[PDB]
Order: structure tokens, then C-alpha cells, then sequence
């Protein structure tokens, strides 16, 4: 299906996923697109965190759906 | 409200803010929420707040209320999470983008100016006791914020 990803850069683009594959996948696409690495990567979603081990369908995101993605900065 | 409040829904879905998220709650059009991530340069990296809002029964043209969950030691947020918002004020506008506001609040983390806020105790510790502020500025970071 389709689904949008907006992150603090303000990139925003349209990703292809299926509804049953699970958010540990849909993360390794979403790095390959931007390049940008799981361990920055992150999914927030009205103040709910999506488990790498989960559906879409389980959290019936549903189809044209705005996900809000976070930049997790260490720099130690 | 429910034709108001979705007016400001119309803006949000087809471009929401993107120094922070935010949308209401199920299809309950009155309260919404929103978060911010450090924006990588004051003592919070990689902390992750969240507000909540409260819209009056009376139209925006009420001052809404705001709360912070997440207990963050600035000096301009008391403990029941006051947050200052001249919005609030006469700059209150029966139909303002909210979209601001967030920002607003953005801003002030990445511009503070310690002068009389609503926490004066944190004022003075920042004020010249910088040492001890990044203490609890850290701890206050796993202990929540984490």
C-alpha cells in the first residue's frame, strides 16, 4: 500500500509497504530510501511508539495514512 | 466546535507542522495533543516531550488550558506543567492556528530568557549555578524524557 513519513527535516515522501509486513521491514525500506539508519530511526504515532514486532493492520493505520517520524540524536 | 475545531484538522492533515506532530484523539473533536524532539542544541537531546490540550465547551474563543506530562526542569514551566504562552493574553485570536503555538513553544526552548517566569527557584539556579542545573537537567532526561 501507500503511506506518507514526515520527519523533523521536514522531508516528506510517499512509501510503498504491505499490510501485512511488520515495522521491523517497513524500517529497513525507510533507511535504504533516505539512508538514514533504524537506530535514528523512529515512529511515533498520537503519542503511540510502534513495536518493531507488529502489523500494520494490528494498529489499523489503515491506506494514506501520515506517520510522524523522530530523529533520535546520541552524540556522546 | 466541531465545525471549528475540524477547520484547524484540515490544515494539520493535509500539512501538518514538521518541527512537531500533532492531531486529535479518536474521532472526539476536543482534545489534542502533540510532541517535540530536542532540537539537538540545549541540555535534552533526544528527549521526547509530549502536551496535551484541553478546548473549552465555549468555542477557542475561551483560553484553553495546556499541561505538561513529561517533567521538564526549564526555567518557564512550573510543575504542574504552566507553560507561558502570551497567546493566552489579548494575543488570543477566537481563530488562531495552533500550528503556531506548538512552534512557539519550540522556540522557547531554543531561546529562553530567564527573567520572572512562573518559576523563579530554577531562575536563580540557572542563573549563575549553570553546574548544578545540567544535573538535574540530565536526570530529569532518563527519568522521563527517556
Amino acid at each position: 500500500m501507500q503511506i506518507f513519513v514526515k520527519t523533523l527535516t521536514g522531508k516528506t515522501i510517499t512509501l510503498e509497504v504491505e499490510p501485512s509486513d511488520t515495522i521491523e521491514n517497513v524500517k529497513a525500506k525507510i533507511q535504504d530510501k533516505e539512508g538514514i539508519p533504524p537506530d535514528q530511526q523512529r515512529l511515533i504515532f498520537a503519542g503511540k511508539q510502534l513495536e518493531d514486532g507488529r502489523t500494520l493492520s494490528d494498529y489499523n493505520i489503515q491506506k494514506e495514512s501520515t506517520l510522524h517520524l523522530v530523529l533520535r540524536l546520541r552524540g556522546g | 466546535a466541531l465545525k471549528r475545531i475540524n477547520k484547524e484538522l484540515s490544515d494539520l492533515a493535509r500539512d501538518p507542522p514538521a518541527q512537531c506532530s500533532a492531531g486529535p484523539v479518536g474521532d472526539d473533536m476536543f482534545h489534542w495533543q502533540a510532541t517535540i524532539m530536542g532540537p539537538n542544541d540545549s541540555p535534552y537531546q533526544g528527549g521526547v516531550f509530549f502536551l496535551t490540550i484541553h478546548f473549552p465547551t465555549d468555542y477557542p474563543f475561551k483560553p484553553p488550558k495546556v499541561a505538561f506530562t513529561t517533567r521538564i526542569y526549564h526555567p518557564n514551566i512550573n510543575s504542574n506543567g504552566s507553560i507561558c504562552l502570551d497567546i493566552l493574553r489579548s494575543q488570543w485570536s477566537p481563530a488562531l492556528t495552533i500550528s503556531k503555538v506548538l512552534l512557539s513553544i519550540c522556540s522557547l526552548l531554543c531561546d529562553p530568557n530567564p527573567d520572572d517566569p512562573l518559576v523563579p527557584e530554577i531562575a536563580r539556579i540557572y542563573k549563575t549555578d549553570r553546574d548544578k542545573y545540567n544535573r538535574i537537567s540530565r536526570e530529569w532526561t532518563q527519568k522521563y524524557a527517556m
